[PDB]
């Protein structure tokens, strides 16, 4: 029937004018009729609103020639162990202007790095989306009152992304000529790719023979790890979700299980450590 | 809380081209492939004695076309991605937009594989009067 992806999380109780609507479901129903809609004379356009659209719901179940996949098979992540970069996202929730929707706060790697990014959101007006800033706060309850501080850390994502990109191009030029992100629930992870992840056809690097990993925006070029420098995007990652291995319960328990030398930090990087740390444990030992 | 925009059918393709560096040619692609086109676009009823422009106030779809809102015809709009126009801006959302009734099964691709005419307002190969 409908799908939460690209849903309108403003808290406007109408819908849009048949011009502006992106889709049917969107149009205000006061121009449904007869199985479509109509044209009303004298109701005008909404020339000033703002409508926060949710990126929670993205399915990679494209089957495209010439573009690799981004999930993939265990044993093929297997083989790739090197390029494995334990990742996770801790949430903060839009709120005031809009509500429904999970904004990237503090991102988290195997490696131990964490980055805080400012609230920033896909935000529909009368021209455009306009990706910015937004008004946001962590979930309530005790075990998330760390991200409180958070909040006024943040840097742009146009930083963010830099810095993400090289990373893991530090850590992985001389492990691998790919990444692949090691996922425990990867819904969330899913849609803050969508903030410093592109993809399409297999390329090379501007400067020598390798597999593209990264993308600039600045000239519309493609880097290996070795000359990615200044590039803000990640290209063509690789990735997999632990959780559907078999596993029941929370991510820390099943960790346990096998590895006694990562207490729970309680913050996105040891998330992604102890994510990596499981796998690796699964398909290497004993 | 929130309200849906979006159907099951078209989360696949609205998915990958989000994440595409080229969007268009994410969707030309993702065609040449055998995906199915975008759905859930804003189509009108009109009485289809119109002008027959390609980007009007109201609808003006003539016999030979079909009206459609704007912004849903718009790859760009749908995905919610950047637009490629200097400004960003986007040319289809706020107006209506015809499309042949030949290739009103699939809007998006239409506009993205289409130019209007600045001189006479018609589709290149689909109306315009100049040759
Ligand atoms: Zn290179
Ligand atoms: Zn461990
Ligand atoms: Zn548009
Ligand atoms: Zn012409």
């Amino acid at each position: 029937n409908v799908t939460g992806l690209f849903k309108d999380c403003s808290k406007v109780i109408t819908g849009l004018h048949p011009t502006q609507a992106p889709t049917h479901l969107s149009v205000d129903t006061k121009f449904k009729t007869e199985g479509l809609c109509v044209d009303i004379p004298g109701i005008p356009k909404d020339m000033t609103y703002r409508r926060l659209i949710s990126m929670m719901g993205f399915k990679m179940n494209y089957q495209v020639n010439g573009y690799p996949n981004m999930f993939i098979t265990r044993e093929e992540a297997i083989r790739h162990v090197r390029a494995w970069i334990g990742f996770d996202v801790e949430g903060c929730h839009a709120t005031r202007e809009a509500v429904g929707t999970n904004l990237p706060l503090q991102l988290g790697f195997s490696t131990g790095v964490n980055l805080v990014a400012v609230p920033t959101g896909y935000v529909d007006t009368p021209n455009n989306t306009d990706f910015s800033r937004v008004s946001a706060k962590p979930p309530p309850g005790d075990q998330f009152k760390h991200l409180i501080p958070l909040m006024y850390k943040g840097l742009p994502w146009n930083v963010v992304r830099i810095k993400i990109v090289q990373m893991l191009s530090d850590t992985l030029k001389n492990l691998s000529d790919r990444v692949v992100f090691v996922l425990w629930a990867h819904g969330f992870e899913l849609t803050s790719m969508k903030y410093f992840v592109k993809i399409g056809p297999e390329r090379t690097c501007c400067l020598c023979d390798r597999r593209a990993t990264c993308f600039s925006t600045a000239s519309d070029t493609y880097a290996c790890w070795h000359h990615s420098i200044g590039f803000d995007y990640v290209y063509n990652p690789f990735m997999i979700d632990v959780q559907q291995w078999g596993f029941t319960g929370n991510l820390q328990s099943n960790h346990d299980l096998y590895c006694q030398v990562h207490g729970n930090a309680h913050v996105a990087s040891c998330d992604a450590i102890m994510t990596r740390c499981l796998a690796v444990h699964e398909c290497f030992v004993k | 809380a929130g309200n849906a925009t979006e159907v099951p059918a078209n989360s696949t393709v609205l998915s990958f081209c989000a994440f595409a560096v080229d969007a268009a040619k994410a969707y030309k692609d993702y065609l040449a492939s055998g995906g199915q086109p975008i759905t859930n676009c804003v189509k009108m009823l009109c009485t289809h004695t119109g002008t027959g422009q390609a980007i009007t106030v109201t609808p003006e779809a003539n016999m030979d076309q079909e009206s459609f809102g704007g912004a849903s015809c718009c790859l760009y709009c749908r995905c919610h991605i950047d637009h490629p126009n200097p400004k960003g801006f986007c040319d289809l959302k706020g107006k209506y937009v015809q499309i042949p009734t030949t290739c009103a099964n699939d809007p998006v691709g239409f506009t993205l594989k289409n130019t209007v005419c600045t001189v006479c307002g018609m589709w290149k190969g689909y109306g315009c009067s100049c040759d």
